[PDB]
């Protein structure tokens, strides 16, 4: 594994209106994240890093927050080395910057994309 | 150092490493159960993985490694238990951050496999240390020097538990996410029910210590200067089979006692559950080996020495039936709730008129101590209406059970004196098992006889003996506690004379049977030799 560190890139952030849907993808480059749990965090305006979701190494066991339970859907695809977060029936309280997190050796965070949600 | 002393030091370091790893695995298991959110059955499976790994390979490793490069295989085993120690701590490194989030007055998910296999790898790790190491020691040592070396090994192996409990208490106070989070943001204390310490640090220290102890074995020379036929020749030897059954009974009594010494102390003398004990055990082990070496005992002499130490141990053990303090007076368990009439039994006792309202729970156990010296089950059953003041059933109250009289606190001090003397005498004959079981069997079967016996001791005396000791202990329980899921829970109070009679009697007759086997085996070796 001739690599330096794991860089996580997010995509799929964008404006949504009412109880809509979205899908955030996190791609990993560097050390293999195939053994490691990859998590989804959020940052509310004026609040710290709330924990949203988690996935296992092979997608066998998923941990979800009690803030969004049954509305969100985390998923993993290890062939393309990506995790996804499907979000359905959104609320304006979900308006946050969503980060992707892995801990292959060292704790590694994403840049975060605006998932601003309109109210209506 | 002339070759064998280097091996003796390296095997001493491996003894420290394996006892340290055992103490670490015992101590960090609460934090492991909290962090991985696994149940009691699963964490018991992870605990028993060491037995599963060890027992299935110990006999074959002991047989086949006696003809190969023995220090190389001991180094391979130390490397293997080091890799297991690293692999146990590897779940922490790539799982992510850890996340955690009654007055009773009278009213009128799959990461544990990396632990599991890792612990199982530790089961394969400790495997070549006792048979191959002790066969290598006593094959090449001077005539009579091997007992002294084994006593030194068993004495210096006690450094391992000291490091184990020291580092467990050191790394339990640290947070599990040390070096990853800002520690001012962490609000919970080590006294909190959601606290998880740095359990991974324990396994990393044990794993790298085992890898360091694996290093000097690859620089040691091989010499300082069929399976079924051999197993049949081992099992048809009557002296060997009688010795294995004999030591199985003795070590079964040892383990079944030592598992519940603290529970017996808690129930009989009321005291809460190795500061001075560890030097006593180390001095006893070294002195037993030194007695064997200096007095130049033969096989019959070593047998008589071990027999005399265990006769003296049971002779001191038999005083435990005379220092029994009286039974606890608990309202609603040994008498009625008012304390005026004794009950026939503890099964579904009637309620009293002092608490006939009874907006309480009988299953709830919060013991309170009255002014008359009688403990009550709960303050709600005690008739206390305010907090405790105005208790109705005290009429013919602090939190906690009543401390007992000084009359049997003196008996408790006698008891811990006899425990100190008993552990000294039991450690005084520790070397004699290995010395006898080498000298009984054929010289090219020294390792296998040390392997299979190590299979019998850890299986039928290590696993089964706490199980049947606890089975006979739990039949003396008075107040049973109902679990949240309604399954098999735990016990709170025991009938103290009944529990004492079962515990000391089972240990005593399990020692008496071993003494009978001693007398028969002494007669057998006197006839044969």
């Amino acid at each position: 594994g001739s690599s330096s560190q794991v860089q996580l890139v997010e995509s799929g952030g964008g404006l949504v209106q009412a109880g809509g849907s979205l899908r955030l993808s996190c791609a990993a480059s560097g050390f293999p994240v195939n053994l490691s749990y990859m998590h989804w965090y959020r940052q509310a305006p004026g609040k710290e890093r709330e924990w949203v979701a988690a996935i296992s190494s092979w997608g066998w066991h998923t941990e979800y927050a009690d803030s969004v339970k049954g509305r969100f859907t985390i998923s993993r695809d290890n062939a393309k080395n990506t995790v996804y977060l499907q979000m359905n029936s959104l609320k304006p309280e979900d308006t946050a910057v969503y980060y992707c997190h892995v801990r292959v050796g060292r704790s590694y965070f994403g840049q975060g994309t605006q998932v601003s949600v309109s109210a209506g | 150092c002339n070759g064998l002393k280097m091996f003796l030091a390296a095997l001493s370091l491996s003894f420290i490493a394996k006892t340290l790893g055992a103490i670490i695995m015992k101590s960090s298991i609460i934090h492991i159960e909290r962090r991985f959110e696994i149940s009691s059955s699963l964490v018991g499976f992870i605990d028993g993985s060491f037995e599963i790994g060890n027992l299935l390979v110990i006999v074959f490793v002991s047989y086949f490694g006696s003809k190969l490069h023995r220090p190389k295989l001991i180094g391979i085993g130390c490397f293997i238990m080091g890799i297991g120690g690293v692999l146990t701590a590897l779940p922490h490194f790539f799982m992510g951050y850890y996340r955690y989030s009654t007055l009773s007055t009278c009213l009128i998910s799959y990461m544990w496999i990396y632990v599991f296999m890792g612990n199982m790898l530790r089961g394969i790790g400790e495997t070549p240390i006792v048979p191959l190491g002790l066969s290598y020691i006593d094959d090449f040592a001077k005539e009579g020097h091997s007992s002294l070396y084994l006593g030194i090994l068993n004495a210096i192996a006690m450094i391992g538990p000291i490091i184990g409990f020291t580092l467990g208490s050191l790394f339990s106070k640290m947070y599990v996410d040390i070096g990853y989070v800002d520690l001012s943001t962490i609000r919970i204390t080590p006294t909190d029910s959601r606290w998880v310490g740095a359990w991974w640090l324990n396994f990393l220290v044990s794993g790298l210590f085992s890898i360091i102890s694996s290093i000097p074995f690859f620089f040691l020379p091989q010499t300082p200067n069929g399976f079924f036929q051999s197993f049949k020749s081992i099992l048809t030897n009557p002296l060997y089979v009688m010795f294995v059954l004999l030591t199985l009974l003795q070590v079964s009594s040892y383990i079944g006692a030592f598992t519940y010494v603290f529970k017996y102390v808690e129930q009989q003398y009321g005291q809460p559950s190795g500061v001075i004990t560890i030097p006593i055990f180390a001095s006893g082990m070294f002195l037993g080996g030194y007695i064997i070496k200096k007095f130049k005992l033969n096989t019959v002499g070593i047998a008589k020495f071990s027999c005399f130490t265990a006769v003296m141990s049971l002779s001191f053990y038999l005083l435990y039936f005379f220092i029994l303090c009286e039974n606890k007076s608990v309202a609603g368990l040994t008498m009625t709730y008012d304390g005026n009439n004794p009950v026939t039994s503890h099964r579904d006792v009637p309620l009293s008129y002092c608490n006939s309202d009874c907006n309480c729970d009988e299953s709830q156990w919060e013991p309170v101590c009255g002014n008359n010296g009688i403990t009550y089950i709960s303050p709600c059953l005690a008739g206390c209406k305010s907090s405790f003041y105005n208790c109705s059933c005290l009429e013919v109250a602090h939190l906690g059970e009543c401390p007992r009289d000084d009359a049997c606190t003196r008996k408790f001090y006698f008891f811990v004196a006899i425990q100190v003397l008993n552990l000294f005498f039991s450690a005084l004959g520790g070397t004699s098992h290995v010395m006898l079981i080498v000298k009984i069997v054929q010289p090219e079967l020294k390792s296998l006889a040390l392997g299979f016996h190590s299979m019998v001791i850890r299986a039928l005396g290590g696993i089964l003996a706490p199980i049947y000791f606890g089975a006979l202990i739990d039949t003396t329980c008075i107040k049973w506690s109902t679990n949240n899921c309604g399954t098999r829970g735990s016990c709170r109070t025991y009938n103290s004379t009944s529990f004492s009679r079962v515990y000391l009697g089972l240990s005593s007759m399990l020692r008496v049977s071993s003494l009978v086997l001693y007398i028969i085996l002494i007669y057998a070796m006197k006839k044969k030799y």
